[PDB]
RNA sequence: GGGGAGUGAAAUAGAACCUGAAACCGUAUGCGUACAAGCAGUGGGAGCCUACUUGUUAGGUGACUGCGUACCUUUUGUAU
RNA sequence: AACCCACUCCCGUUGAAAAGGUAGGGGAUGACUUGUGGAUCGGAGUGAAAGGCUAAUCAAGCUCGGAGAUAGCUGGUUCUC
RNA sequence: CAGGUGGUCGGGUAGAGAAUACCAAGGCGCUUGAGAGAACUCGGGUGAAGGAACUAGGCAAAAUGGCACCGUAACUUCGG
RNA sequence: CCUUGUCGGGUAAGUUCCGACCUGCACGAAUGGCGUAACGAUGGCGGCGCUGUCUCCACCCGAGACUCAGUGAAAUUGAA
RNA sequence: GAUGUCGGCUCAUCACAUCCUGGGGCUGAAGCCGGUCCCAAGGGUAUGGCUGUUCGCCAUUUAAAGUGGUACGCGAGCUGGGUUUAGAACGUCGUGAGACAGUUCGGUCCCUAUCUGCCGUGGACGUUUGAGAUUUGAGAGGGGCUGCUCCUAGUACGAGAGGACCGGAGUGGACGAACCUCUGGUGUUCCGGUUGUCACGCCAGUGGCAUUGCCGGGUAGCUAUGUUCGGAAAAGAUAACCGCUGAAAGCAUCUAAGCGGGAAACUUGCCUCAAGAUGAGAUCUCACUGGGAACUUGAUUCCCCUGAAGGGCCGUCGAAGACUACGACGUUGAUAGGCUGGGUGUGUAAGCGUUGUGAGGCGUUGAGCUAACCAGUACUAAUGGCCCGUGAGGCUUGACC
């Protein structure tokens, strides 16, 4: 189980003592539930969420009949949850209130697409040399592989190209801040995306 | 101080006025020292009579740096040149008078007698 | 319209009105050996940001004959006071030019009187 | 990476592009109908429209810091007078941008660019 | 960098299967009755019931 | 540059002009091709489509399948 | 500085260029640089000399002949049983 | 065709200058353009903290740069 | 040659450099031997400044790359 | 009828004969240390001075600075210092032209990738009527490192000296991912100062050109050197090893039956991709409910009507991007630009007054200007256009109707 909001940029915190936390904020207008997949039916246990508000004739209307059983009246996206045994029926609502503070999390969102990267910004790889008789390759992999044995290149050389709108999830991220009043989550760090992207925050897998 | 061949001075009284960090202690390769860290130096450049000759690799601490030191709030302390504080093996520091400031960030069981000695 | 709120629950007030080329004197807290006190930093304010939250001032300072520019968090608890102690003629918001003039030469005017 | 970075190059240094789109400036506020392509008609909208802006105001400072980013004496005439009494009642959106074609040399989407009320 | 073996028929037009084209916006003005791409000044001069040019 | 009309026995003899091959490039019709590994054939072979007039035929494709590393020249020896 | 040269890097190498360009570099009243006209030529010239140069050619130019040189070498040699 | 090709003239302001910079008289926009704003490549700009650790080698770059005055070592063929 | 000979200096560390030693494989007096101020786009070492050479690269500016329109090569190639 | 060296750089990939880290046995192993031998390849595994070096010798680190295969990996990826063509010189050999178990200075590194390979990213078709969304996970990849101070405890042990394993934090290093709140870098799209000149008739003001003329700063964005997070714990089947019970072989024996413990290895656990997984899976929802003719009756073909759900072309764009794709929006609209406020940066505009002989000060005035930022606002531009996509989804068999 977890929510599913928007980042709206980095802040900070200061404490009384004197530090400074580096806090992301996650605004999670409220998510409601749309189906319910049990194991009886689906295979697996799991329940559809909602964020709000997409127009009227944006919504399709399969996907409008979907949102109208679950008298939802529904948003942008659809998101899933794995759930071991929680019970929600098809119309509930679940806010940050499922997060305390301390609370560690795990946060996934899309990371911010870098276009096509080279080797050196995609792979951390070296440069050469840019003066001492080096001929036009100042920035270019190296070499790929080895002579006549294996005379083809192995799969998964690290080469060039995008950086980008991947998955990434940060986990074990503490919460700063529940603040059920105007819908927030306030995040210790950073958080994979722009501001504005859709991300998802369920409680941590290493604890 | 920050880098094998860096240049910086000497907080002391017996010894150089010019060493060079020829290592960076600590781990496997630590490219860099900051504040409160431990460097291996050569002497450089050294006062006629005192305790520590040109050429002598020692040990140091780097006390303060133009880097600088970062706090638990995002507040830099930025010093205006780069010093070190000459050890012994038993790293306790050879000089007995301790120049310019250093931070509070040195005051560890070790250094306590540079943070007592400093005019801070 | 959100972080513009989580921000100013946490700015009430500090701060006097200082400017780039005044002197002050930032009180700052210290806390080590179980104590709580005040120690003075006096110098030149040389750089402002004005971010909101996110306000910085960096001051420089000529202690035991070496230079020392401490940036300030504005709205930090550990900032506990300020006080502009002269206010001085710069016509400049980033004065980075005293990083290099020394004695007499790094000294700001007073046309601001 | 050009994340949320405005402008565009169009292929040329910077002051190339400063005079290209002042004469552009000029030459709409002289004839009030142009015939250009289309991302230099996207960024005339940029340049153009503070001038008239501007223009809604007659100052002595005004005229002048017109002046020093139109530098025509007919067209600081021509705003002040005509253009900027004409629009003070509009709230930016003094241009418009109609799409013509394709040029015959290239293929440059076309593009008029037309003062609203002509 | 050259072939080894000059291409066949096959894999020269295997490589042009992509190469065709497409540029179909046009529109009719409901005034005039001509048509035109579409979001574009009409070729005599029309746009969206207004002469323009 | 053509589409007609005329001339001419003939203009797909129209001036780059008798005939007008092959390489190479097209359009049309038939059939086969998007889970299948290699000298591209060959032996087997279903299906489909045309002409016939029907059948134990003729033409065209050839799913699937067994076997199958061009030609030359040089060599003790070459898929090399 | 012009002019003459060509030490270095980078580019260029299917070049803009069959020897260049851009940055820098050397000489720059002389044993200098250069126009125009003339002289020296193939075991023969000229050479502050490097086998350098002699029409993008040089340990013996180019062209035409002897000439279809010679090749114990290489390559090739065409229908059928 | 970024090359080569003898000689003549030569304005303003700054400048020793025919260098150079902005201009006059005069000439021109170098015969493919439009977008876009990845890697990489080229020619540049700035760069925290180090300051030759780079490398075969400070290669490249960065630096210095004028005029007046002061001052200026070893060595020397008495000119430097 | 052995050889990075040995000793001194320079460096934290020096097969290079400078000063010696003399066991000169294989110096030596116009195929000149030793020195030598000044002069080298000369060879080798060290230093100050200086810095994207480097740690370790980040960003930016133009010119290609990419897409669109027009024109339109090449080396190679037994068939695939 | 050419397979272009040694070394360095850049990038690797495997083995295990294991350098560290992990698990053991024996010991001439009291403990800190070790010696040797098994098991283990998951991850790690220096920077430099010298020399062209590989190596080596030193200097200083580290937990460790492993050994090897890959055309002594890697020049259609770079270098070109060594060897190394043409120049010259030394010593030596030769009468000489010249030569070298030799030294020495100098000396051109070409290719626009067709195919396989590899990293990315699409277009087609197929998944059995079609569609909008959400998914399971067969499979695959990534990840996996480690030091220190302390806490029982100066305890167990050891005459003493010395010194623990095993219990758990909290602070680093190297590496990796994300991010830009902070610290800074950049910021030729913002604001100033300034030199030379030219111009806008002129004074003022300003604008071109001088590398952005030079420079001071600096928004957004990108960004590291900045910030945050990570490697786990846990499980299972095991490797050596340690066994219980236990015969064959009245005993003894880990084993032959049968039961256990046991490592960074292996399978999960963690992250990412993933039904082209042709074995093409599953959910929820939506859309279509008209005739006729010919010939051959899974029935196909043709005509008329009808083209839905939706998809696309197109437009305004994006923190998405080479082109794409993806994502948002298209007047029932904040999608972009402008506009209106704010903010941020710069740093007291112009004009006028005032003081001065003038340069220049003081006011007005934290003024003027202000890009990419924030909020609002239909002023401009996103046109109630076209194209695809159809008309209830074969047959056999079984069960319940």
């Amino acid at each position: 189980i977890g929510v599913v909001g928007r980042k709206c940029g980095m802040t900070r915190i200061f404490t009384e003592e004197g530090v400074s936390i580096p806090v992301t904020v996650i605004e999670v207008e409220p998510n409601r539930v749309t189906q319910f997949k049990t194991e009886e039916t689906d295979g697996y246990r799991a329940v559809q969420v909602t964020a709000g508000e997409r127009r009227a004739s944006r919504v399709t209307k399969a996907q409008a009949g979907h949102f109208a059983k679950a008298n939802v009246a529904a948003g942008r996206g659809v998101w899933e949850f794995r759930l071991g045994e929680e019970q929600y029926a098809a119309g509930d609502q679940i806010t940050v209130d499922l997060f305390q503070a301390g609370q560690m999390v795990d946060v996934t969102g899309e990371s911010k697409g870098k276009g096509f990267a080279g080797t050196i910004k995609r792979w951390n790889f070296r440069g050469q040399d840019n003066t001492h008789g080096n001929s036009v390759s100042h920035r270019v992999p190296g070499s790929i592989g080895q002579c006549q044995t294996p005379g083809r290149v192995f799969k998964g050389k690290k080469m060039s190209g995008h950086l980008g709108a991947e998955r990434v999830t940060v986990q074990s991220l503490e919460i700063v801040r529940v603040d059920a009043e105007r819908n927030l989550l306030l995040v210790k760090g950073a958080v994979p995306g722009a501001t504005g992207g859709d991300v998802i925050v369920r409680p941590a897998a290493k604890a | 101080m920050i880098q094998t061949q860096s240049m910086l001075d000497v907080a002391d009284n017996s010894g150089a006025r010019r060493v060079m960090c020829i290592k960076v202690l600590g781990g496997s390769h630590r490219r860099y020292a900051g504040i409160g860290d431990i460097i291996k130096v050569t002497v450089k450049e050294a006062i006629p009579r005192g305790k520590v000759k040109k050429g002598q690799v020692m040990t140091a601490v780097v006390v303060r740096t133009k880097h600088g030191v970062r706090r638990t709030d995002g507040s830099i302390i930025r010093f205006d040149g780069n010093a070190a504080v000459l050890l012994n093996n038993k790293q306790e520091p050879i000089g007995t008078r301790i120049f310019g400031p250093v931070t509070r960030e040195l005051r560890t069981e070790k250094f306590m007698k540079i943070v007592s000695l400093a005019p801070e | 319209k959100i972080i513009q709120q989580i921000e100013a629950e946490q700015m009430n007030k500090e701060i006097p009105a200082f400017a780039p080329g005044d002197t002050v004197i930032v009180q700052v807290k210290v806390k080590e050996g179980d104590r709580q006190r005040l120690q003075a930093f006096e110098g030149v304010v040389i750089a402002k940001r004005n971010r909101g939250l996110n306000s910085a001032f960096t001051v420089r300072k000529i202690s035991n004959g070496v230079g020392v520019e401490r940036t300030f968090q504005t709205y930090s608890p550990i900032v506990d006071s300020l006080s502009v102690k002269r206010r001085g003629d710069v016509r400049k918001a980033k004065l980075y030019y005293l990083r290099a003039l020394s004695g007499k030469a790094a000294r700001i005017k007073e046309k601001l009187v | 990476m050009r994340h949320r970075k405005s402008g565009r190059h169009l292929s040329r240094t910077s002051a190339h592009r400063k005079a290209m789109f002042q004469n552009m400036a000029v030459s709409l506020f002289e004839h009030e109908l142009i015939k250009t392509t289309l991302p230099k008609a996207k960024e005339l909208r940029r340049v153009a429209e503070p001038l008239i802006t501007l223009a809604k105001e007659d100052s002595v400072a005004n005229r002048r810091l017109a002046f020093d980013r139109t530098r025509s004496k007919a067209a600081v005439g021509k705003l002040f007078n005509d253009l900027g009494k004409r629009y003070a009642n509009r709230p930016g959106g003094y241009l418009r941008i109609l799409k013509c074609g394709f040029r015959a040399g290239d293929n440059a989407p076309m593009a008029y660019v037309e003062l609203v009320d002509r | 960098a050259v072939q080894q073996n000059k291409k066949s028929r096959s894999a020269r037009d295997m490589r042009r299967s992509h190469d065709a084209l497409e540029s179909n916006a046009l529109s009719v003005e409901k005034s005039t009755g001509e048509v035109h791409l579409r979001h574009h000044v009409s070729p005599d001069g029309f746009y969206r019931g207004r002469k323009v040019v």
